[PDB]
């Protein structure tokens, strides 16, 4: 985690124009349709065959939602991502059992989506340091596990 | 395997691109470049500021060789075949900086063809991706 | 592709193997368990402590796949279409953990049979097993 | 490192039993040989055509030694990795070009070359432990590339 003072200032402006609810359901979403495999952890969230079927139920978008607040509450503390994501380590290794590599594949997904969203405005410096804030929270999400 | 849909999703979205390939291309290689610096290593001997002709250069090669890929969808293999040799035999690229570009890729089409780049398609073109990936890398060994 | 070199000297290994294909295949997993503990969350309903019967009998599994692989090694596709359903739409290992396991099998190998692990031998093995994971990951999309 | 006690004694213990010249040069032969395309940085060193010219190329065994006397001094650093290996990282990446993929690869054609040395001795939890120390070195080396 290598942000200097300019990549910190650029993720933060332009998380501040995110709609969290909105872009955690679309990226959630968009992992179960191009990531299929992904879908191994919601076999109770019902209907995921089509990506209509994917991107409109009600359950993944308040998974995602849900997903998101805890990254946004992650982008306030760059300083302490493995401090701040350790219970939620513990959890998705212990109980949940889910292969970190799901975080890196998020990640990627949430630049897309990001990308999609803003244009122009998401420019290669911009992608660059919200490619490091992901791979960082990837890690500190993975840290826990043993 | 691309299936049906796959070929419709990726013929449209490449068709709305047009005659923005080569830009397109240049902008996918300086996401790289800034995202994923390790890839530079490729690139010793051009200059790679922004707005560099040598990666204006190069974007319209990689577009114009995926432009063919999609003219020939279902004969992918035997029309990238003096691009396979080239990269197995010349270039030497590790296989896992296929992976990086191809998300610069998308995250570029994202990035411009807001109404296109639904879920089906974003999809559609991961595979296309992958699968152009796996044929210029099948003759490394 | 396999190359009628590398062919034979997959042939030429998996049969000094022999009937110790069981107890390389739970050494392998055993291996792949400690160096890669990530790859556990595959298998939350095992006792992974060490000797577990578990292990064992899926250890013996895996080789029994990879010896039926190799004696069909011209037609793998067919040969595993149901092992490649079964990860795909069922067990949905994601695609990097293949690497991991494999890089795991050739370690045993290497450490089992040391007259016969040769540079060449090492090779056409590592082809080998990256065509079964891309054969048993051909189907997940 | 992330080490623990038992391990960097197993690491250590071990690597007492290692003859560098003949490691050195089998890993990296191996390397050329499995992964074709790193003979890339080495087209002065000779016939690479076949192992046999890989394996008994003077210039790619002595190359070998070179390079794992510098991965065995680093053994005695691995409390700080990354201070050890700064100035080889920078010469990696701005002189030689080099894709820190690669380090990753040797890493692991290094373990199978301990594995095919020390048979019965390179136990699951010994080879955990290298496995700990390799990714450790890569990383090291690639941390000044830019
Ligand atoms: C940015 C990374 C992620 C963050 C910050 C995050 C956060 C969370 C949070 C806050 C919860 C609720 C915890 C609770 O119930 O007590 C949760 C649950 C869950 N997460 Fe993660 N998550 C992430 C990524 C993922 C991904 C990629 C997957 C799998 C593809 C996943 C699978 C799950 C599952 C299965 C649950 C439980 C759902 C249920 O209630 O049945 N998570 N996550
Ligand atoms: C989507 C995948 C890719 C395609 C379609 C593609 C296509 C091409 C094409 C058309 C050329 C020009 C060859 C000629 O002069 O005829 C080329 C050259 C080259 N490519 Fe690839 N490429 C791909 C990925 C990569 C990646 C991932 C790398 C490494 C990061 C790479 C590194 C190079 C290099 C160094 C050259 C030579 C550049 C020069 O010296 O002019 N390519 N590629
Ligand atoms: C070298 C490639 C592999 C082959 C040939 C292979 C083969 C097999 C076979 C034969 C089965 C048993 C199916 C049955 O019971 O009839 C199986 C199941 C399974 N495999 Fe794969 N496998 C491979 C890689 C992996 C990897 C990398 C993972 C994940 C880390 C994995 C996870 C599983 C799991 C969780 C099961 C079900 C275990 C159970 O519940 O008994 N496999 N595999
Ligand atoms: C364990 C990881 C590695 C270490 C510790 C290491 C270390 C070294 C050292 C000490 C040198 C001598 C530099 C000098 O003369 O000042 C060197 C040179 C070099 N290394 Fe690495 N190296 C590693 C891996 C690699 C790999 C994987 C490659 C490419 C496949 C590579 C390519 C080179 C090249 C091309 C040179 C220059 C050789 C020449 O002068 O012709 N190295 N390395």
């Amino acid at each position: 985690m290598h942000l200097t003072p300019e990549e910190k200032s650029a993720v933060t402006a332009l998380w501040g124009k995110v709609n969290v609810d909105e872009v955690g359901g679309e990226a959630l979403g968009r992992l179960l349709v191009v990531y299929p495999w992904t879908q191994r952890f919601f076999e109770s969230f019902g209907d995921l065959s089509t990506p209509d079927a994917v991107m409109g139920n009600p359950k993944v978008k308040a998974h995602g939602k849900k997903v998101l607040g805890a990254f946004s509450d992650g982008l306030a503390h760059l300083d302490n991502l493995k401090g701040t994501f350790a219970t939620l380590s513990e959890l998705h290794c212990d109980k949940l059992h889910v292969d970190p590599e799901n975080f890196r594949l998020l990640g990627n997904v949430l630049v897309c989506v990001l990308a999609h969203h803003f244009g122009k405005e998401f420019t290669p410096p911009v992608q660059a340091a919200y490619q490091k804030v992901v791979a960082g929270v990837a890690n500190a999400l993975a840290h826990k596990y043993h | 395997v691309l299936s049906p849909a796959d070929k419709t999703n990726v013929k449209a979205a490449w068709g709305k691109v047009g005659a923005h390939a080569g830009e397109y291309g240049a902008e996918a290689l300086e996401r790289m470049f800034l995202s994923f610096p390790t890839t530079k290593t490729y690139f010793p001997h051009f200059d790679l500021s922004h707005g560099s002709a040598q990666v204006k250069g190069h974007g319209k090669k990689v577009a114009d060789a995926l432009t063919n890929a999609v003219a020939h969808v279902d004969d992918m293999p035997n029309a990238l075949s003096a691009l396979s040799d080239l990269h197995a035999h010349k270039l030497r690229v590790d296989p896992v900086n296929f992976k990086l570009l191809s998300h610069c890729l998308l995250v570029t089409l994202a990035a411009h063809l807001p109404a296109e780049f639904t879920p089906a398609v974003h999809a559609s073109l991961d595979k296309f991706l992958a699968s152009v990936s796996t044929v210029l890398t099948s003759k490394y060994r």
